[PDB]
């Protein structure tokens, strides 16, 4: 239950917020994308 | 019987070959287009995607299951959306469906098999992932590596070839009539001899070759016409003819009916 | 973004008749019948087995244009006889030549293996 | 990119087809496309014409 952002290569749930750093929980290597929404998204099949 | 004549050839499971006579070709022709595209089926027409990790985008994918086939056997018995008493959905007028795909095996396919039918089927044959595959799994939805997921929820609904060709039951259809140029419906492209030059067909047998002594026969009219019913599955090649005949005689009817609902006033 | 929405093919929209019958001043005895929401598929058919009622005098049908499915059809008859009936027969005439297609196509299917 | 639902031109199905067809290559090495049942060139070239990329994406990482 629950993720915020996601690591460019080691994919790990990490989590955080202004000033905590922009890095992860090991590779220096600092993207970070943030991972997808709760609210579902209703498609069309045409 | 009575009016116009049908004469089944080989026929098949995927086809229907026959000859039609007796009719004019403008309704030979009707009816022609009617399986083409007015027939009722049923598709996947909503897509609630919940996770995804496959290399193909949302819609992509939502695409790809507006094109399975699925059953429509008794899709008459099963109602339009649009007339339904109920907000969006329901048993009585779509067919929900499942699909989840984990990557595991260390290349995991994801074909229309994988479909689940999560909705009471009311005990009718329709929602049926049509599988014609010589495996068991036809069309491969799509493939996914590692630790990709991807978690769907389909719901189908009826709908014609009109409204989006993913409903269409009929899938390419052969008409020819007259293979001898009697009624001169056509002028031979040519450089020296139009006959050596331009394929025979083999619909030229059921048929008597032209006759050189004989004048041009004019009074004469396009009778007979040899066709071929090919089906993608959803409704069997038999129906997808029977189905056809009846949906252009429904309209015929309304037009007559429409019609009464005018006289009263 | 400019296009319709597909079931706009078929669905009558907000109070619209599928038929919409107009009398013909150029000529007596005559009408001019729009259909809503159709084509050739029914057009050309209905316009066909009325050459057939060689007790109409005229009748052609046509497509306004391409975006919009609704078709025209003229028909004019012989005197007092009115061409509505001349379209309901030859309407019917139709479903007949169906009805028994439909049978003719049954008995003969059953007969496959 | 995948292989494409169903032909374009006419209609017919050709999903299921891929593996067959990538197969009846590879080992029984061979015409594939006509056994597999594929007549009219609207749908044969739907087949005889594609370029599987998901492969190649497939091959990228998370
Ligand atoms: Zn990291
Ligand atoms: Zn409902
Ligand atoms: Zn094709």
């Amino acid at each position: 239950y629950g993720v915020k952002y996601t690591c460019g290569a080691c994919a790990h749930n990490f989590s955080l917020n202004k000033s905590d750093p922009v890095r992860c929980k090991e590779c220096g290597h600092r993207v970070i994308y943030k991972a997808r929404t709760k609210r579902m998204s209703k498609f069309l099949t045409t | 019987s009575k009016e116009p004549k049908v004469n089944i050839i080989n026929a098949q499971d995927d086809e229907v070959e026959l000859m039609l006579s007796d009719v004019n070709l403008s309704l030979a022709n009707s009816l022609r287009r009617t399986m083409l595209a007015e027939v009722p089926t049923l598709a996947i027409d909503l897509v609630e995607i919940k996770m995804n990790t496959s290399v193909l985008a949302d819609e992509f994918i939502s695409h790809r299951l507006g094109l399975i086939p699925l059953v429509s056997e008794d899709v008459e018995e099963m109602k339009y959306s649009r007339d339904c008493t109920c907000e969006d959905y329901c048993d009585e007028c779509s067919v929900v469906l499942e699909l989840s795909a984990r990557h595991e095996g260390e290349t995991t396919d994801v074909y229309s098999s994988s479909l689940i039918k999560v909705s009471g089927p009311g005990n009718l044959n329709v929602g049926e992932p049509v599988r014609r595959d010589d495996y068991d799994q036809g069309i491969l939805l799509c493939k996914l590596r590692n630790h990709q997921e991807l978690n769907i929820r389909c719901i189908a609904k009826k709908g014609i070839a009109k409204e989006h060709a993913k409903w269409s039951p009929c899938s390419a259809i052969a008409f020819e009539y007259d293979p001898h140029n009697k009624l001169k419906h056509t002028d031979f492209w040519f450089e020296v001899d139009a006959k050596k030059e331009w394929p025979d067909s083999k619909y030229a047998t059921w048929e008597e070759p032209p006759k050189p002594g004989e004048v041009f026969d004019y009074k004469a009219k396009p009778n007979r016409f040899y066709m071929t019913v090919e089906t993608t599955g959803s409704l069997k090649a038999n129906q997808v003819f029977s189905r056809g005949i009846k949906t252009l005689q429904e309209k015929l009817a309304n037009v007559l009916f429409e019609l009464e609902n005018s006289r009263p006033a | 973004m400019n296009a319709p929405d597909r079931f706009e093919l078929f669905i009558l929209p907000d109070d619209v008749p599928k038929l919409k019958i107009t009398p013909d001043s150029r000529v007596p005895n005559c009408i001019i019948i729009k259909f809503e929401r159709e084509d050739h598929t029914l057009a050309n058919l209905l316009r066909e087995e009325l050459a057939l009622y060689p007790d109409v005098t005229f009748v052609a049908y046509k497509v306004e244009h391409p975006l919009f499915a609704n078709f025209v059809m003229r028909l004019q008859t012989e005197e007092g006889t009115r061409p509505k009936q001349a379209l309901e027969r030859a309407c019917a005439s139709i479903i007949n030549k169906l009805k028994t297609l439909d049978h003719k196509f049954n008995e003969e299917w059953n007969i496959k293996n | 990119m995948i292989i494409p639902v169903r032909c374009f031109s006419c209609g017919k199905v050709v999903g299921d087809k891929w593996d067959a067809y990538l197969r009846l290559l590879e080992e029984g090495k061979q015409d594939a496309l006509d056994e597999l049942k594929l007549k009219r060139y609207c749908c044969r070239r739907m087949v005889l014409t594609h370029v599987d990329l998901i492969e190649k994406f497939l091959r990228y990482n998370p």
